[PDB]
DNA sequence: GGAAGCCACATCCTCT
DNA sequence: CAGAGGATGTGGCTTC
């Protein structure tokens, strides 16, 4: 059905298979975008949308910085962080989430 | 009534000492408007006079807008990119009160001048779950 | 039964 | 390009 682009994303992130184009850094909510053309082409497949890019998608990814859902970490490329509250969403503290997800300290 | 720029652009208003630009019958909420919405003073008004629009009807007594204020220069106020924010409801049309600072006051209206919508004018067409789980029931929530 | 509304992007653009 | 945001068109869905 219906879904949005951060839900996308987060399905990704709790996704040990994805973990090669997408992963979590870390820090708290934070994650990047290793391959930024395969989440896009991914992103691509599930709204149906053939033409979508990275270029397109970060686009999308801007429309949040002002409805507190996702923010841009300054100076690292491809790199996002959910500012909404995951954790009562998920039930998860980053950590645990990082544990079931074998998330490894990114810098 | 013919002493606007272009044919049909201005109209009058419920009084009889001022004119305004003709508005879109619909619009796309907070999309700039194809004219630069005016009000014409037929009276003598003092340049600098300001002039506030308020867009209105049973669905929102008032409507959010943007750039409703500007000030009376030879006869005319001249909006910049005035812009609707609030939408008048399904169907449904604002009426706009126009009141020019003078004193005292002088209130103006134009009746069901406008509709405004999101889209606006267009083209016809124990027990513990995982996160796939969880995640699912969040993307529905709506 | 649909035209008319809402929503969340998709597309395109601007600059260094 | 990457990356902030504005301007508009696009499609899925819902509501009078």
């Amino acid at each position: 059905g219906p879904i949005q682009l951060w839900q996308f994303l987060l399905e990704l992130l709790t996704d040990k298979s994805c973990q090669s184009f997408i992963s979590w850094t870390g820090d708290g909510w934070e994650f990047k975008l290793s391959d930024p053309d395969e989440v896009a082409r991914r992103w691509g497949k599930r709204k149906n949308k053939p033409k979508m890019n990275y270029e397109k998608l970060s686009r999308g990814l801007r429309y949040y910085y002002d409805k507190n859902i996702i923010h841009k970490t300054a100076g690292k490329r491809y790199v996002y962080r959910f500012v909404c509250d995951l954790q009562s969403l998920l039930g998860y503290t980053p950590e645990e989430l990082h544990a079931m997800l074998d998330v490894k300290p990114d810098a | 009534e013919v002493l606007a720029d272009h044919p049909g652009e201005l109209v009058r208003t419920d009084s009889p000492n001022f004119l305004c630009s003709v508005l879109p019958t619909h619009w796309r909420c907070n999309k700039t408007l194809p004219i630069a919405f005016k009000v014409v003073a037929l009276g003598d008004v003092p340049d600098g006079t300001l002039v506030t629009v308020m867009a209105g009807n049973d669905e929102n007594y008032s409507a959010e807008l943007r750039n409703a204020t500007a000030a009376m220069k030879n006869q005319v106020a001249r909006f910049n990119d005035l812009r609707f924010v609030g939408r008048s409801g399904r169907g449904k049309s604002f009426t706009l009160t126009i009141t020019v600072f003078t004193n005292p006051p002088q209130v103006a209206t134009y009746h069901r001048a406008i509709k405004i919508t999101v889209d606006g004018p267009r083209e016809p067409r124990p027990g513990s779950l995982s996160f796939s789980e969880r995640l699912s029931e969040l993307e529905q929530l709506r």
